[PDB]
């Protein structure tokens, strides 16, 4: 009952109950019904616990024939992983990368380069899909004149996914225009 | 509602 | 010496010294050399103080003939405002918007619409420049195979601004392609 | 150096 997977699941469950600020090892201990120094045998502190959480979320969702398809699905599965739990995005911030994740980075780069992306452009492209996705979820995860009214009605009805996808599409097409030779 | 979405936009203005 | 501007300047200075997590009214009090309940007359708590900080940063930098020029400069001056202080980005998160800021939102929308953007696309465009910029600065503000090596050397030399601008440019051009009639 | 930049990229992989 403090097998790794149970600690993690319990922590994730806690995150949804209390969010990132609320979550503390003391409470984790209490949830699991063990004494804090027992938990502490398994889990140094809060940073260590966030790190595993970030990784685990990514492992359930980061499960992803052209580069425009890879980019897009990539962004999507990342978005889903951050959405998966309360404050997922804040959680993911300032996580230190794993051995596999650098492997993957190398792969993605080898692939995009082998589609006649310069390495520079390879990086710029990942980077920017990266930032934009994170940017979106952070904001999605927070808390009288006419255009603003229509804009409430508008977003009331659609939520964040249609905008998010749009952006992403604009992004990748901006990249496509990059890809063609001069200017 | 989609109120927070518009708040979010205004917040960077 | 606890005129509003001095409280704010002192707080900003503190933020750079200690960052967002470190900053506390207790320390603010101590810096200014006043007793905490005196400070407290002026400043309810930390959230209230963050809010003014966010706003003030934006007022120094958010000082911004086509829509591609407005979009781009807009993103830039926002980026600069978040960069202006340690953890600026984290600060800006979850700030509640001012009266002027909704005015401005209305304006920007009236403008872009009057360039034959549908309102939907107006929103999607601001939104996405918005997210992408925030996304970038958050990450800029944190803390063995060949392509990764070149990629270190690469980013060693350039820092975050060249990538950031690239993305932005891709973005706006993706939007341009949107703007043309069907498909 | 530009080390953290690459860390940041790997971190979302």
């Amino acid at each position: 009952r403090l097998d790794k997977s149970k600690v993690i699941n319990s922590a994730l469950e806690l995150l949804n109950e209390v969010g990132i600020e609320g979550l503390t090892t003391r409470k984790l201990a209490q949830k699991l019904g063990v004494e804090q120094p027992t938990l502490y045998w398994h889990v140094k502190n809060k940073r260590a616990l966030l790190d595993a959480l970030a990784i685990e979320m990514l492992d359930r969702h980061h499960t992803h024939e052209s580069w425009q398809d890879f980019l897009r699905n990539n962004a999507k599965s990342f978005r889903n992983a951050l959405l998966s739990h309360r404050d997922g995005a804040k959680v993911h911030l300032g996580t230190r990368p794993t051995e596999k994740q650098y492997e993957t980075l190398e792969n993605q780069l080898a692939f995009l380069t082998q589609q006649g992306f310069s390495l520079e452009n390879a990086l710029y492209a990942l980077s920017a899909v990266g930032h934009f996705t994170l940017g979106s979820v952070l904001e999605d995860q927070e808390h009288m004149p006419p255009l603003l009214r229509q804009a409430i009605e508008l977003f009331d009805h659609q939520g964040a996914e249609p905008a998010f996808l749009h952006g992403l599409e604009s992004l990748i097409r901006g990249f496509e225009v990059q890809l063609t030779a001069l200017l | 509602e989609g109120l927070a979405r518009v708040a979010a936009l205004a917040r960077s203005r």
